[PDB]
């Protein structure tokens, strides 16, 4: 086997937004991730379950690259037992994780001069998500006991917010792109090896 | 500082396509919003006709899905309307406007408020052809004093199509101006004139240019208007 | 005619309350609380006053109001001001048919401080006669109630052809100015004692004259 196509995902043109997060399994591939946790490029490099010097020494069935944007203040959040906006209502990392978050800032491409109204996360939600779930769904939040019938209004928001990137921010306000590595192994034989 | 400029011919004949371009500046169109645009018939309500975002998708009119095309040139920033069998009830004048709301997938997105407006360039569908502006002064004479305040203007003859527009001293004199509705001859040709009440007195020695555009031609003409002798 | 009723005038005094009504259906006003609402001055673009039902814009003054009742939406300016004086139109999402727009509502301010029409009549000017052409141009400035007529005289005989007048417009006072045209050849303007211009405003008329000497 050749390379994993980690590249694609980490040097993609395009990252999804919070609420409606990218997913890529990784399989059949060998990849050197001394690569990644010594480039320093990245702000952040964290891993749960596993040695990253280890990992060459290691292979696993498949590996997951989840890849979003979120704001600096929240960086915190991506990571097992968090609580926010983003670990509760947008990507939820399972308490029993094992994997790496890796994070870099991008205020020099995703920070627009209005602001960048592409990026959005979820505000709303009537429960908390679910290791590893996804809610793209648009419905009217009911915040009250009048219902909404799908329509906004009092009590009845829209459940997206969007980050007004601009770069003049601050720091903890600025985009940063994630990129969730997820190293899964079940009864499947491992493929991706280190 | 975001800005909006429409862009396109003042004429178009019947049955043929009209094409207005409209110029966004201070803010990638790429970074959000819907952009709309809006006419109106001389002298009627407004009519939205379609909105766009940088993606590429369109919400129209239902009178006009049949005839509107709207597009958007993201690499250089502007949004197109192309209006296709074109007729007399064409004729408007067409804004470019941007929503009141920043995120594209709300719901009823480009369908509900507008924000910043351009100017509006008018549109007039007829067969004739363009012609420019005949300029001449309304000079200050014995006749036009009213005590302290005299009268003088400039006459703006025989153009086609709508609109001109006159400005006074490239806009150093603009109190006591009124620049009237123009008045269509039986030739079909439009004339109209502007009028500033000035000091008396001055006017042997203040300098009046009256600055006539008519952008339908590409002319602009600046006259003195000097004391009758 | 419109997809949304709104009446076509609406009076109010200086200082006093005036509210505009806008009435739609269940599938668009009543439907949904997207109702937009703008002023639209003579010859500029229209302004967005009122956004999603009862939302300011800054700067918009809070003199301005908006709210909703049913298929019904309405508009309330208080402490009505000179500039006021505009025209008003609401908008809603209708669903299918997306964006769709009222006709629109003319607000005039009721004070009405009477004004008689003032009256600059300009003889052709000399280099429009070296065209070959002559025009007499009647200016008709400053007068309240807008509702003026126009009459030309070559000598003291009437004249109604070569002649065009523009619809009374308000100016930048809100009092009324309109404009009147006679056209004649170079011979027609040389070969008389004189031309008028006679205005006539609230029964009692203003007459300027031109001559070619
Ligand atoms: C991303 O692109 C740069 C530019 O070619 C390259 O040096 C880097 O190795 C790429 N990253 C990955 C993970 O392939």
């Amino acid at each position: 086997k050749n390379l994993c196509p980690f590249g694609e995902v980490f040097n993609a043109t395009r990252f999804a937004s919070v609420y409606a997060w990218n997913r890529k399994r990784i399989s059949n591939c060998v990849y050197d991730y001394s690569v990644l946790y010594n480039s320093a490029s990245f702000s952040t490099f964290k891993c749960y379950g596993v040695s990253p010097t280890k990992l060459k020494d290691l292979c696993f069935t498949y590996v997951y690259a989840d890849s979003f944007v979120i704001r600096g203040d929240e960086v915190r959040q991506i990571a097992p037992g968090q609580t926010g906006k983003i670990a509760d209502y947008n990507y939820k990392l399972p308490d029993d994780f094992t994997g790496c978050v890796i994070a870099w800032n991008s205020n020099n491409l995703d920070s627009k001069v209005g602001g960048n109204y592409n990026y959005l996360y979820r505000l709303f939600r009537k429960s908390n998500l679910k290791p590893f779930e996804r809610d793209t769904s648009t419905e009217i939040y009911q915040a009250g006991s009048t219902p909404c019938n799908g329509v906004e209004g009092f009590n009845c928001y829209f459940p997206l917010q969007s980050y007004g990137f601009q770069p003049t921010n601050g720091v903890g306000y600025q985009p940063y792109r994630v990129v969730v590595l997820t190293f899964e192994l079940l009864d499947a034989p491992p493929t991706v090896c280190g | 500082q975001v800005q909006l400029q429409e862009s396109g011919p003042g004429l178009v004949k019947p049955s043929e396509t009209l094409s207005l371009t409209c110029t966004v500046s201070g803010y990638s169109i790429s970074s959000g919003y819907y952009w709309g645009w809006i006419r109106q018939p001389p002298g009627k309500g407004l009519e939205w006709i379609g909105s766009i975002y940088h993606s590429g998708s369109t919400y129209y009119n239902p009178s006009l899905k049949t005839r509107v095309t709207i597009s958007v040139d993201t690499s250089k920033n502007q949004f197109s309307l192309k209006l296709s069998s074109v007729t007399a009830a064409d004729t408007a004048v067409y804004y470019c406007a941007r929503a009141v709301v920043g995120i594209v997938v709300v719901p009823a997105a480009g369908r509900r408020a507008f924000d910043i407006w351009g100017q509006g360039t008018m549109v007039t569908v007829s067969s004739a052809s363009t012609k420019g502006p005949s300029v001449f002064p309304l000079a200050p004479s014995s006749k036009s004093t009213s005590g302290g305040t005299a009268a003088l203007g400039c006459l703006v003859k025989d153009y086609f199509p709508e609109p001109v527009t006159v400005s006074w001293n490239s806009g150093a004199l603009t109190s006591g101006v009124h620049t009237f509705p123009a008045v269509l001859q039986s030739s079909g040709l439009y004339s109209l004139s502007s009028v500033v009440t000035v000091p008396s007195s001055s006017l042997g020695t203040q300098t009046y240019i009256c600055n006539v555009n008519h952008k339908p031609s590409n002319t602009k003409v600046d006259k003195k208007v000097e004391p009758k002798s | 005619q419109s997809a949304l009723t709104q009446p076509p005038s609406a009076s109010g005094s200086p200082g006093q309350s005036v509210t505009i009504s806008c009435t739609g259906t269940s599938s668009d006003v009543g439907g949904y609380n997207y109702v937009s609402w703008y002023q639209q001055h003579p010859g500029k673009a229209p302004k967005l006053m009122i956004y999603e039902v009862s939302k300011r814009p800054s700067g918009v003054p809070d003199r301005f109001s908006g709210s909703k009742s049913g298929n019904t939406a309405s508009l309330t300016v208080s402490g009505l001001q000179a500039e006021d004086e505009a025209d008003y139109y609401c908008s809603s999402y209708a669903g299918s048919n997306n964006l769709v727009f009222g006709g629109g509502t003319k607000l005039t301010v009721l004070g009405q401080p009477k004004a008689a029409p003032s009256v600059t009549l300009f003889p052709p000017s000399s280099e429009e006669l070296q065209a070959n052409k002559a025009t007499l141009v009647c200016l008709i400035s400053d007068f309240y109630p807008g509702a003026v007529t126009v009459a030309w005289k070559a000598d003291s005989s009437p004249v109604k052809a070569g002649v065009e007048t523009t619809t009374p417009s308000k100016q930048s006072n809100n009092k009324y100015a309109a404009s009147s045209y006679l056209s004649l050849t170079p011979e027609q303007w040389k070969s008389h004692r004189s031309y008028s211009c006679q205005v006539t405003h609230e029964g009692s008329t203003v007459e300027k004259t031109v001559a070619p000497t």
